[PDB]
Formats: C-alpha cells, sequence, structure tokens
RNA sequence: AGCCAGGAUGUUGGCUUAGAAGCAGCCAUCAUUUAAAGAAAGCGUAAUAGCUCACUGGUCGAGUCGGCCUGCGCGGAAGAU
C-alpha cells in the first residue's frame, strides 16, 4: 500500500542541502558519460561542491513542500544540479571546466542569492566569482576617480613643465 | 576474363600492390567491362584497339583514340612516366627538370625494372572472346 | 582521415615486448615499429621495474609512430605479490591459502594512486581490500 | 488501449470526405487514399477527428484503434511520403527503371520486369539503389515485398534485393 | 510500455585452462566517484573484441502488473466403396 520510502526520504535530504547551498547551477544533459561526471565530482568535493542528477519529480516536490532559494520552480527535461556549501562560487566554476569538453549549451540557468541567472549572463559572473579580487575591482573604479586621477595628472604635467 | 560480369580491372591492380607487395604498372588501360570490354587503350602511344571477329585485331595503328577515358588516362600515363623515371638517378633528374621523353626510352627504362625484378607491368584482355591476346604478346 | 586511433588496450611484461603475441597484428598493420616501440617502452617502465605485468594503452600517429600511457601495474597482481603467495586457491578465502597485512594493502593504494575510484586512500584501500580478499588472502592487522 | 484516442490533428486543410463509414483523404502529395470502416464512428470535429466504437461493441473497439492508425497514416502520406529504400547486394545485380516498370538483372536468364500499380513510382540513384515514392502506405511496402520476393537475401554472403537496410543475421559457410 | 540518454571504476577478481577473457567450469557473490551498473541475465570472434540486460534520469501523463480459484473454448486429433 505505497510502502516505498526512497522517494519520500530523498526529497527531504536534497531540500536541506539545496536550501543550505550558496550558489547553484541548473543544466540539462541527456547524452552524459560516466567519465566526465566522475572527474568533476572528484574535484568538486575538495571545493565543497556536490554535483547531482536527481528526479524532476523529486525536485518539483522539494519546491512544493518548502520555499526554495535555488529555484523559482523546476525546469522541463532532465535536470542536473551543481551546488556548493563552502566556497560560494564553486558550483558554476565546474560548468566552465565542463563546457570546454563535451557540451556547453547544456546550462539553462544558475541561481545567485536566489535570483535566476540565464545562460548568457552567468558566463561573465562565474568567470570571476572570488570576492577579494572583486572588491579590488569595485574599489579600482572609485579609487581612479577619488585620488588616482589627480596624482597621475600632476606627474604628467610636471614632466611637461621641466621639459620646456 | 573482363567480358564476365563483376569484373573491374583497377581493384585487381590495387590487390597486387596491397597483398602481394609489388607495384603494378598498368601498361594498358581498359575500355569497358562486361559487354563493353570491346576495346583497350595502349598507354605507350595513347591509342586504343578494337577486335570484331579475330581479324580486326590484325589492324594495329590509330584504330581508335581513348575517347572519354581521358581524365583517368592522364594520371596513369603520368604513372607510366613516373615508373620509367626511377630506374636511375639520370632519368629521374630529366623528369624533375621539366623535359619530355619517348616510347623507345619508356620501353628501355621499364624493361630494366621488369628484368631486375623491381616493377610488374600489368596488361589485360579476355582470352575467350578473342580480345587483346595479340596485344598481350607484344608486351611479352 | 589520418591513420590515428587512441587508447588501444595492451598488457605485456614491462620493457621486453618484441614478438607477435606481445605486439599483435595491429603494430604491423598500423605501420608501427616494434624496435622503436621497445626503446620508448623501456623509458617509462624502468622506474616501476621491468619484468612486471604492465598495463599500457597505445595512441597511434599516422607518421608510423606511437605514444603510450601506463595505468601502472594491476592492483590484483600487486597485492598478490606484496603478500608473497604464489597463486590463489580454487576455493579462495573460503578455503584460503595465505595472508596479507593492512600495511601491505595501503602500499598497493599508493602505487595505484590516482587510478583508484575511491574517495581517499582509506576508501581506495577499502576497494583493494575486496580484491585482496577475492584472491584468497586472509587479512592480518 | 491508449492509441484509439490519438485524434489526428489535420495539418494544413487536408480534404476530408466523410460518408459515415467510408473516408477519402484528398490533397496534394498523398492524394486520393480511401478506407471503409464499419463498426466505428468517425466524427470530423475541429480538425481533430473523433474515433470510437459504434454502439459500445466488444469487437468494435479493436477496429477503432485500426481506424485511427489508417487515418494518422494518410496524414503522414500527404505530409512526408513513404518507404523509399530498396537496394541490391553483391556481384552483378543491377537494375534500371523504365517508366513505371523496373527491369532488374537479378541473375535470372531473363532480366525481370516488374510493373508498378497506379499510385506509385520509382527511380534509381545508380543501378544498385532503388527509391520508391507513393501515395498509400500499404501499397508502397507491398511493392517492396513483391520485389523482395524475386530474391530473398541469401544468408552466407547476404546477396539479394534488400528492402530497407537490415534484413538478415548472416552466417558462416563451412564454419566448425 | 515505447522513444531518447547513461549503462561505469579496482578489474582481463581468484583459481583452473591452449584460451578462461562479465558471460566452459569451480570459489569468492565484494568494494568504489554514483543519480546508477549483478566481479553479470542472454546472444556473441566456441573465449580477446562487439550487441542487448535488469538498474538510472528525461520525453510520457494513466491506471498498471504478477499469482490463484473457476465456467466455456482451443490445439494435441492420421485409414480402407
Amino acid at each position: 500500500a505505497l510502502n516505498l520510502q526512497d522517494k519520500q526520504a530523498i526529497v527531504a535530504e536534497v531540500s536541506e542541502v539545496a536550501k543550505g547551498a550558496l550558489s547553484a547551477v541548473v543544466a540539462d544533459s541527456r547524452g552524459v558519460t560516466v567519465d566526465k561526471m566522475t572527474e568533476l565530482r572528484k574535484a568538486g568535493r575538495e571545493a565543497g561542491v556536490y554535483m547531482r542528477v536527481v528526479r524532476n519529480t523529486l525536485l518539483r516536490r522539494a519546491v512544493e513542500g518548502t520555499p526554495f532559494e535555488c529555484l523559482k520552480d523546476a525546469f522541463v527535461g532532465p535536470t542536473l544540479i551543481a551546488y556548493s556549501m563552502e566556497h560560494p562560487g564553486a558550483a558554476a566554476r565546474l560548468f566552465k571546466e565542463f563546457a570546454k569538453a563535451n557540451a556547453k549549451f547544456e546550462v539553462k540557468a544558475a541561481a545567485f542569492e536566489g535570483e535566476l541567472i540565464p545562460a548568457s549572463q552567468i558566463d561573465r559572473l562565474a568567470t570571476l566569482p572570488t570576492y577579494e579580487e572583486a572588491i579590488a575591482r569595485l574599489m579600482a573604479t572609485m579609487k581612479e576617480a577619488s585620488a588616482g586621477k589627480l596624482v597621475r595628472t600632476l606627474a604628467a604635467v610636471r614632466d611637461a613643465k621641466e621639459a620646456a | 576474363k573482363m567480358d564476365r560480369m563483376g569484373a573491374n580491372f583497377l581493384k585487381v591492380v590495387n590487390q597486387i600492390k596491397t597483398r602481394l607487395g609489388a607495384n603494378p604498372v598498368p601498361l594498358q588501360l581498359a575500355i569497358g567491362a562486361e559487354e563493353h570490354f570491346t576495346g583497350v587503350v595502349d598507354l605507350v602511344k595513347m591509342k586504343a584497339i578494337n577486335w570484331n571477329d579475330a581479324d580486326q585485331g590484325v589492324t594495329f595503328e590509330y584504330e581508335d583514340i581513348p575517347a572519354d577515358m581521358v581524365e583517368l588516362a592522364n594520371e596513369w600515363h603520368q604513372n607510366l612516366i613516373e615508373s620509367a623515371a626511377e630506374a636511375s638517378e639520370e632519368l629521374m633528374e630529366k623528369y624533375l627538370g621539366g623535359e619530355e621523353l619517348t616510347e623507345a626510352e619508356i620501353k628501355g627504362a621499364l624493361r630494366q625494372r621488369v628484368l631486375n625484378n623491381e616493377i610488374i607491368l600489368v596488361t589485360c584482355g579476355s582470352a575467350f572472346k578473342n580480345k587483346g591476346v595479340q596485344a598481350m604478346l607484344d608486351a611479352v | 582521415a589520418k591513420k590515428v586511433q587512441a587508447y588501444v588496450k595492451l598488457q605485456v611484461a614491462a620493457g621486453m615486448a618484441n614478438p607477435s603475441p606481445p605486439v599483435g597484428p595491429a603494430l604491423g598493420q598500423q605501420g608501427v615499429n616494434i624496435m622503436e616501440f621497445c626503446k620508448a617502452f623501456n623509458a617509462k617502465t624502468d622506474s616501476i621495474e621491468k619484468g612486471l605485468p604492465i598495463p599500457v594503452v597505445i595512441t597511434v600517429y599516422a607518421d608510423r609512430s606511437f605514444t603510450f600511457v601506463t595505468k601502472t601495474p594491476p592492483a590484483a597482481v600487486l597485492l598478490k605479490k606484496a603478500a608473497g603467495i604464489k597463486s590463489g586457491s580454487g576455493k579462495p578465502n573460503k578455503d584460503k591459502v595465505g595472508k596479507i597485512s593492512r600495511a601491505q594493502l595501503q602500499e598497493i593504494a599508493q602505487t595505484k594512486a590516482a587510478d583508484m575510484t575511491g574517495a581517499d586512500i582509506e576508501a581506495m584501500t577499502r576497494s583493494i581490500e575486496g580484491t585482496a580478499r577475492s584472491m584468497g588472502l586472509v587479512v592480518e592487522d | 488501449s491508449r492509441v484509439a484516442k490519438a485524434p489526428v490533428v489535420v495539418p494544413a486543410g487536408v480534404d476530408v470526405k466523410i460518408n459515415g463509414q467510408v473516408i477519402t483523404i484528398k490533397g496534394k502529395n498523398g492524394e486520393l487514399t480511401r478506407t471503409l470502416n464499419d463498426a466505428v464512428e468517425v466524427k470530423h470535429a475541429d480538425n481533430t477527428l473523433t474515433f470510437g466504437p459504434r454502439d459500445g461493441y466488444a469487437d468494435g473497439w479493436a477496429q477503432a484503434g485500426t481506424a485511427r492508425a489508417l487515418l494518422n497514416s494518410m496524414v503522414i502520406g500527404v505530409t512526408e511520403g513513404f518507404t523509399k529504400k530498396l537496394q541490391l547486394v553483391g556481384v552483378g545485380y543491377r537494375a534500371a527503371v523504365k517508366g513505371n516498370v523496373i527491369n532488374l538483372s537479378l541473375g535470372f536468364s531473363h532480366p525481370v520486369d516488374h510493373q508498378l500499380p497506379a499510385g506509385i513510382t520509382a527511380e534509381c540513384p545508380t543501378q544498385t539503389e532503388i527509391v520508391l515514392k507513393g501515395a498509400d502506405k500499404q501499397v508502397i511496402g507491398q511493392v517492396a515485398a513483391d520485389l523482395r520476393a524475386y530474391r530473398r537475401p541469401e544468408p552466407y554472403k547476404g546477396k539479394g534485393v534488400r528492402y530497407a537496410d537490415e534484413v538478415v543475421r548472416t552466417k558462416e559457410a563451412k564454419k566448425k
């Protein structure tokens, strides 16, 4: 009388970790191979990432029973889910390894603070996802206007003044 | 036996090169197969020969030209010259230089390669329908 | 296209490899040279030792030339050797014929390093744990 | 059970003539097929025809599934067209199309001439390949079957006239 | 159920055997990134190789499958004017 627990439990386990996840990446991949998944799962667990194939039945039911950060609602076709629990960037970086090799049009979206990012836009954000180098570039635009432009200008003008 | 169906000369030539391990030189080129095997091309003059009964094979100069063969006939005629070229450094040099050469020199150069056991000239003709046997002897 | 094919599977005793059962028909057919191969083959296999059963996978270049990757000696072979026993039983482990230390299993795990599916050398060791059992070695601590 | 209930979806205004048992499909490409179906009701509907049994008959619900299949088949007929491929295998077998009559050297004493029925034509890319085009799915494969009846593929070396691609598992001769 | 896709790694497990190789035979009958793949259910160069397999995820969008009790039918069912 519906005694199978596997589908009732495994939704719950995925919902806990996918709520806990920092950045995650949602891709489509009928035409997979064992090799390409195995090496990517291998490095992923160093970086604090799992990359999973899970039922879409399971993911829709997971969105139904709790509000979801990493989705709005589930996507048609097969779905792979890369998700990261430690370094926030990491889930998307594995897609940028994988895209060089087998298939690169697989990604439907990725989620960043729960907003959905489409396939074209994610390709810029995921290329540099490390905050310290990002803080340095946000500072570099303000720092050029604040103090750099004055000092650089007077050095170029003192070189003109003592050359005449 | 080129009168027989399923016959095509060029594969047999390739089979000798591949399996047996000497270079064939097609010292003829065919005209047709099955029924259509009713003449031959002589690369040496680039003329072509016909038989009716036995007695048209008596007629033995300009009998026809090779007609609409010509594109195939060119590369094989180059391979004929190419083969006579490699029999010494001197003939090879004349070829590289940009000069042309004769049928008599073709026979002399080729004959050294046949005689030494280097190069195996391939000829063709169905015996049963009395095609090309006399041509075959001329090459011998 | 080019006369190239990759990852063709071969198993031959390390650094001595000349005759037609070791080289097959494929080296002859793909234009590959046995003598020249033997010189290349001694050059990655000396360090891990000659005369060992070697896995080797060959990738072929249409210049009549060769490259080879070795996936190191097989773990089954290496465990059998590290526990010293000559050959397993026809009822192995159930009616056993020898013994292996765990310190011996870990030594295999380092030789097969990156070519083991497990998570870490404890997981990997657990993979060759079942191979070592299969060949009839009784596991001493 | 399922596909007694897959209800056509008529593409691009096909000509549908309903006589209450007889249906005739007319168009351009796949023009003028017909079928006569008794124990079934077919309503024309919104280009999305309805198939069921006439009066809830036990033996009539099989033939409702059949009606559907022939109707979907004629739709494929006017859209796409049908089974092209015959081809001839191994030494000396060759064939020339001559109007609507196909002459084949299939190694008989007399090279055989096979002439086609009304809805269907063929032509050959080269003499060892034969491509058939025609209106009705049953008629086209019947012509493929009736040609394939001159030489069944003989399994030692596969020689014969071959419909579609694969036809035989093949076996060795002397073997062991 | 069909349709698409995956269908692995230690590893050609151990032994036996010319070969023994998932798939002649015997013994283990497990482990491993796994979402998953039996040290293998059937074919296959008898076996290297190759093909399918349960098992896994889509398309798919509803009932579905295996047993049993029991009426009735079927084939098994070929002779002498």
